[PDB]
């Protein structure tokens, strides 16, 4: 009972977040009682939540020495194994703790969960059903189950899930208990402003309560450019300078930064990946530096502070490999949050997030934690230009007798051979070519209907866009621009050539029922039309195909395709006529790829962040007429694209010259703009004022 | 290739 005693407090101090406290106390009851199985295994979950995992896994295994049916011990080691990525080892502890005990909860929702991050959403499902079996009351695994059936969108019973996951919520803030939606989802659910915003904070105070075992005083921060030259030094954090949407958005923004006026320090928290993203990041940085290999966040916070950044950014927020212990620490004296985390941080150690008044306007300022800091037209950023300059021009062929969207090609030396062809009719919008129905013509639309890889007409290398991983797979991961020409039509994805395409290309989550309603009610008013989304997952298709027929649609309406390689994704999109964007979270790297492809799309703002992001693109874009301010405004523009084929072709015309006219896709100016709001902050501050709203 | 929570 001494030892119990230590063991007690010790659990108590460390649910606190009071952790060196809780491991000096595991450690005096083992000292007092060493055969203590549970205070070796709990000593060993808080050095796991310390990051020293090679000692956790030691004290698991004393604690399975001395019980070895300590079903506890086993499924907290499957955590750590996880976390190492001993995926197998994980699951040899998962199943023998199931073993063990076939009704201990914890471990069924832990494979659960490995099972989801594995992609077996099934068995996911079972396992925390499994789980709430066995303990009705489980928020962790009711919520991670929510996900999983958003995911899927299994939308039974769904408005009472959705309060049941409210009051889940409302009940874990009263006790200042971790909630169990996770920030990063918590747009998905009809919470309040509020409870996003506490959910975000309580999230942060993890890093707070992780960096304080440190004891590390606050750092003294420049108060002016005069030992770094007169240059503003801006540290971009990152886990995602590598094969991710964040670098597929900002990688050319480093080396368009003004060496005379700002210093540009990339700090990477994840390894090389060998992609040219990351080549391109440290090539162009003034700066690279990886913290992957710096895993102690005072260590490698200390970095940070000793490379003297005025303003660093967090391009993480709640997102997989973040690093926000690096920002709790406050190496700098501005830190504001960009780009990869469309939400608030929530946290006190974040000055601001950096936004814009269509995607987060004056009003809903209490939605964030942070100060506002506008851009001038849109936050958000594409590197399309650079990466798919092969899809600035196109042109088409005529089947019969003409559409911009059947059959295309793209490619660097199209002019050159449209130049080789006979008779090729130019169409003014600048201008589209048309390929009659030649010989020419024949042959290419033969190698599609054929399956075939490539041919070539006079010299040209004429490419399936079905193809590309096998003709140049850094051409399909947008690392290199492809060197032929591409041909993409309608016939690869089994969509109709007489009819309207609406589309949408995002993960499965982002829609619900009333988006599908609506998606509905569109595609009644427009027969023969089609809607075109992928399988992502691919086990969310029935449910989608099920609720579609109980709401009026036959089923030949709705055409799934797979998931495809960057290029081809981005590419494909030419073939739709319009996309529909999802209202409860919109299309964010996904809303650039569409309008890159020159296809309009209708969206509906909502509230939160990530329900505004299309808005501001087609804002800044100028396609003002493409926003919507509710449901049914929603559905008459897009049934008015779909059946006023004339103001379909001038509202297609004006988003493909917009998209290289209007800001939107410019990343020097969107750089130069970015320049401009990162010297506004850091006047304010040198002149001893703390972060206040930009505008 | 996507972003998780
Ligand atoms: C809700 C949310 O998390 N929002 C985030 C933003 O707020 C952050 O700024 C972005 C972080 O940099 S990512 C993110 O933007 P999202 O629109 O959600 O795209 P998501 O994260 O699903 O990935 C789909 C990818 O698959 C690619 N993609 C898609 C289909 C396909 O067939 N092939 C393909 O390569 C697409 O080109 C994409 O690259």
């Amino acid at each position: 009972t001494h030892a119990d005693s230590l063991n007690n407090l010790a659990n108590i101090k460390r649910e606190q977040g009071n952790i060196e406290e809780a491991v000096r106390l595991y450690r005096k009851a083992l000292e007092v009682f060493p055969e203590f199985a549970a205070a070796h295994s709990n000593l060993a979950s808080v050095l796991q939540q310390q990051g020293k995992l090679q000692e956790a896994l030691m004290h698991y295994k004393e604690a399975i020495r001395i019980s070895p049916t300590f079903a506890d011990a086993y499924s907290n080691m499957g955590n750590t194994l996880k976390e190492m990525q001993d995926v197998q080892g994980a699951l040899q502890c998962y199943t023998r703790a199931i073993q063990i005990n076939p009704a201990f909860a914890d471990a069924h929702s832990n494979l659960a969960s490995i099972h989801k991050d594995s992609g077996n959403i099934p068995e996911a499902i079972a396992s925390y059903r499994t789980a709430l079996k066995l303990k009705p009351d489980f928020p962790d695994a009711y919520c991670n189950l929510a996900h999983c059936l958003q995911i899927v969108c299994d939308w039974t019973d769904y408005d009472e899930r959705m309060k049941k996951l409210v009051s889940i919520v409302a009940d874990q803030l009263e006790k200042n208990r971790l909630p169990s939606v996770h920030p990063h989802h918590s747009m998905l659910y009809p919470l309040s402003h509020g409870f996003r915003k506490a959910i975000a904070e309580r999230h942060g105070n993890l890093c707070l309560d992780k960096i304080n075992v440190l004891h590390k005083p606050p750092y003294e921060h420049p108060k002016d450019l005069k030992l770094s030259d007169g240059r503003l030094r801006v540290g971009y954090v990152s886990s995602d300078f590598g094969k991710h949407p964040t670098s597929h958005l900002m990688q050319s923004i480093p080396g368009m930064h003004n060496p005379d006026k700002f210093e540009v320090f990339c700090y990477a928290l994840s390894p090389d990946d060998g992609t040219n993203f990351r080549v391109k990041v440290m090539a162009e940085a003034n700066h690279f530096i990886d913290l992957s290999q710096i895993p102690c966040n005072g260590k490698a916070a200390d970095r940070i502070h000793q490379d003297g950044i005025h303003i660093l950014v967090n391009m993480n927020g709640y997102t997989k490999g973040a690093r926000n212990e690096l920002f709790a620490l406050r190496p700098a004296p501005i830190q504001a949050m960009w780009l990869g985390y469309p939400g608030t941080s929530g946290a006190l150690f974040m000055d601001y997030i950096i936004t814009d008044q269509e995607t987060s306007p004056a009003e809903v300022a209490e939605q964030y934690s942070e100060k506002l800091a506008y851009m001038p037209h849109t936050f958000f950023i594409g590197d399309h230009a650079n990466m798919f300059p092969h899809l600035k021009k196109k042109a088409v062929i005529d089947f019969k007798s003409i559409y911009d969207n059947r059959i295309v090609l793209n490619g660097i030396d199209l002019k050159a051979f449209l130049d080789s062809l006979p008779d090729v009719k130019i169409v003014k919008m600048l201008n589209m070519p048309v390929i009659p129905m030649n010989t020419i013509a024949e042959a290419v639309i033969e190698m599609i209907n054929r399956g075939q890889i490539q041919i070539t007409i006079n010299g040209f290398s004429i490419s399936n866009g079905l193809a590309t991983t096998q003709i140049n797979n850094k051409a399909a991961t947008g690392e290199e621009v492809p060197r032929t020409i591409i041909v993409t039509t309608r016939s690869q994805y089994g969509l109709p050539e007489d009819a309207i395409v609406y589309c949408n290309f995002n993960q499965l989550y982002k829609i619900d029922p009333s988006t599908l309603q609506m998606w509905a009610n569109i595609l009644k008013r427009v027969p023969n039309s089609v809607l075109w989304l992928l399988r992502f997952p691919a086990v969310g298709e029935p449910n989608i195909q099920q609720y579609a027929q109980n709401m009026g649609l036959p089923q030949n309406r709705i055409i799934f395709s797979p998931v495809a390689p960057k290029e081809e994704h981005v590419r494909r999109g030419q073939l739709a006529d319009v996309c529909l964007d999802t209202p409860l979270c919109n299309g964010h790297t996904t809303g650039m790829d569409v309008l890159w492809a020159g296809t309009p799309m209708v969206t509906m703002p909502g509230e939160t962040l990530a329900s505004r992001v299309a808005a501001s693109q087609l804002t800044c874009l100028g396609c003002l007429e493409l926003i919507a301010k509710n449901r049914q405004e929603y559905e008459d523009i897009a049934v008015k694209l779909g059946t006023d084929l004339e103001y379909l072709k001038k509202v297609r015309g004006k988003v493909w010259k917009q998209r290289i006219s209007s800001p939107l896709f410019n990343t020097k100016q969107y750089t130069m703009e970015l320049e401009r709001l990162y010297l506004q902050m850091w006047e304010h501050y040198a002149a001893g004022n703390k972060p206040d709203h930009m505008i | 290739a996507v972003s998780r929570a």
